[PDB]
């Protein structure tokens, strides 16, 4: 589901 | 049970100022921005969503953050691990019914071991010197819902919206103390869906005002104006919901009239 | 750090460890560590103590049992809470027959009232009271322990675990189902902590729920709606309940006064939202003689 998600930044 | 409503009102409020994180700790940090944070904290809110977490866990987690980040510097590819032990503190210490480690690295997308979460879990624990049981939002609006004639669950929901929208925006919600976001956010709810204003019992029980709350009201109002707009959209999605009573669907006023 | 600390004996086991009566080899202070293992790949730092030592931390009280330190190993977790030496509980078991002083029941229930209403005034159910958790020093405190079970509340309060307090002291609004409890249910175990320093023998001794439930109803009477508003819409209230009488209240707990007997009869009151608090019972005549015994 859309809330697992690695978070990226750079 | 006003017989301890009084005194504990008056304890959040002294710990309030306490547990306050530093205001300008972004400009310290070299490598993050308000926008990942805020990124940070609408990624919790689907989390909280996805495993039905409690709103308050949710606000505890962005105090852990917020005062976990005001004295460590963090690299955006650690931003998500500190989030994530925050969330697990929070779950730990709110719920009934925590969800498991495994599950915290399972919606990271396995972006960190079970054994970094538990590692990053114990160093947030040694920042925070274990002082888990901060006021937020959340614990002050529920005590001014009791201020209502008659109660309005289209109120306290709209309230609910606009103080964990709030949570996103570092800028300028931090320098704003968790009982002032409150008053700001409960008088915008019931103006908004009623008219009425901040009722002259919670002038006598907080010692605010309009005029004490106009500085954070004049934000909060934008930001209720500009949320469709606005970047980060996880919990306007979330009071969409029929739970919330659907109050993201409502209209804001354009003009609060202070 | 346990660098300072030399152990000196086994004193009693803790949920998750290993309680040592130990010494301060500097100052000298003599301390109850309460060890917490940990081994990586587990959940981590346990709930009940992230609880307890937040919580801790907040309630300094001379009738709170005090944690002085919080020693980290990247194995270990070291509680150090003040020490005491004995616990009410064993205290009345060493009272068999002499039996306990009305004077030192009246100081103990008068301290014990000091805590709890600390804790009601700083947010915290401690939803555990009973004699193992009560602690007692030789100087004559009492002092409430065992914050693992506890938690903060908020106000108004939410629904909050609902397997909660151990049976004998468990209130009758969590053995009905109630969607929502606050302090109330840490009065009714003072209550009957009360009547239990009084005839040394519990009030409540059920083995089950409904046996528990049953047992509340004999003494004091099966409530109805008017006795308790509400009630017959409880989620495990059962419209067969036997309906027994109330008890003439100076028979629950025959070598009560006048006073005693109003007090207890206020703190084992059956509507959550009119139970005696411990604020309030700080009042109580009971109390106009209260010293401070050993």
């Amino acid at each position: 589901p859309k809330p697992l998600k690695k978070l990226r930044f750079d | 049970v006003p017989d301890y409503h009084e005194d504990i009102h008056t304890y959040l409020r002294e710990m309030e100022v306490k547990c306050k994180p530093k205001v300008g700790y972004m400009k310290k940090q070299p490598d993050i921005t308000n926008s990942m944070r805020a990124i940070l904290v609408d990624w919790l809110v689907e989390v909280g969503e996805e495993y039905k977490l409690q709103n308050e866990t949710l606000h505890l987690a962005v105090n852990y953050i917020d005062r976990f980040l005001s004295s460590m510097s963090v690299l955006r590819g650690k931003l998500q691990l500190v989030g994530t032990a925050a969330m697990l503190l929070a779950s730990k210490f709110e719920e009934i019914y925590p969800p498991e480690v495994a599950e915290f690295v399972y919606i990271t997308d396995d972006t960190y071991t079970k054994k970094q979460v538990l590692r990053m879990e114990h160093l947030v624990l040694k920042v925070l010197t274990f002082d888990l049981a901060a006021p937020t939002v959340n614990q002050f609006l529920t005590q001014y819902f009791l201020h209502q004639q008659p109660a309005n669950c289209k109120v306290e929901s709209l309230a609910m919206f606009l103080g964990e929208l709030s949570l996103i925006d570092a800028d300028p919600y931090l320098k704003y103390l968790p009982s002032v976001i409150a008053g700001a956010a409960f008088h915008l709810a019931l103006y908004t869906v009623t008219g009425q204003s901040w009722p002259e019992s919670l002038i006598r029980k907080t010692g605010y005002t309009l005029e004490s709350l106009k500085p954070c009201l004049m934000d909060l109002h934008q930001t209720y104006l500009k949320a469709p707009q606005h970047a980060q959209q996880s919990i306007r999605e979330k009071y969409k919901n029929s739970k919330y009573h659907g109050v993201s669907l409502l209209n804001p006023p354009e003009t609060l009239n202070l | 750090s346990m660098e300072n600390f030399q152990k000196v004996e086994k004193i009693g086991e803790g949920t998750y460890g290993v309680v040592y009566k130990a010494r301060n080899k500097l100052t000298g202070e003599v301390v109850a560590l309460k060890k917490i293992r940990l081994d990586t790949e587990t959940e981590g730092v346990p709930s009940t103590a992230i609880r307890e030592i937040s919580l801790l931390k907040e309630l300094n009280h001379p009738n709170i049992v005090k944690l002085l330190d919080v020693i980290h190993t990247e194995n270990k977790l070291y509680l150090v809470f003040e020490f005491l030496h004995q616990d009410l509980k064993k205290f009345m078991d060493a009272s068999a027959l002499t039996g306990i002083p009305l004077p030192l029941i009246k100081s103990y229930l008068f301290q014990l009232l000091q805590g709890l209403a600390f804790c009601h005034s700083h947010r915290v159910l401690h939803r555990d009271l009973k004699p193992q958790n009560l602690l007692i020093n030789t100087e004559g405190a009492i002092k409430l322990a065992d914050f693992g079970l506890a938690r903060a509340f908020g106000v108004p309060v939410r629904t909050y675990t609902h397997e909660v307090v151990t049976l004998w002291y468990r209130a009758p609004e969590i053995l009905l189902g109630c969607k929502y409890y606050s302090t109330a249910v840490d009065i009714w175990s003072l209550g009957c902590i009360f009547a239990e320093m009084v005839t040394r023998r519990a009030l409540f001794p059920g083995d089950s729920e409904i046996d528990q439930l049953f047992r509340i109803f004999r003494t004091l009477g099966t409530p109805d709606e008017v006795v308790w508003p509400g009630v017959t819409s409880m989620p495990d209230y059962k419209p067969s309940f036997p309906k027994w009488a109330r008890q003439d209240f100076s028979k629950v707990v025959p070598p009560l006064d006048e006073d005693g007997r109003s007090l207890l009869s206020q703190m084992l009151h059956y509507d959550p939202n009119k139970r005696i608090s411990a604020k309030a019972a700080l009042a109580h005549p009971f109390f106009q003689d209260v010293t401070k015994p050993v």
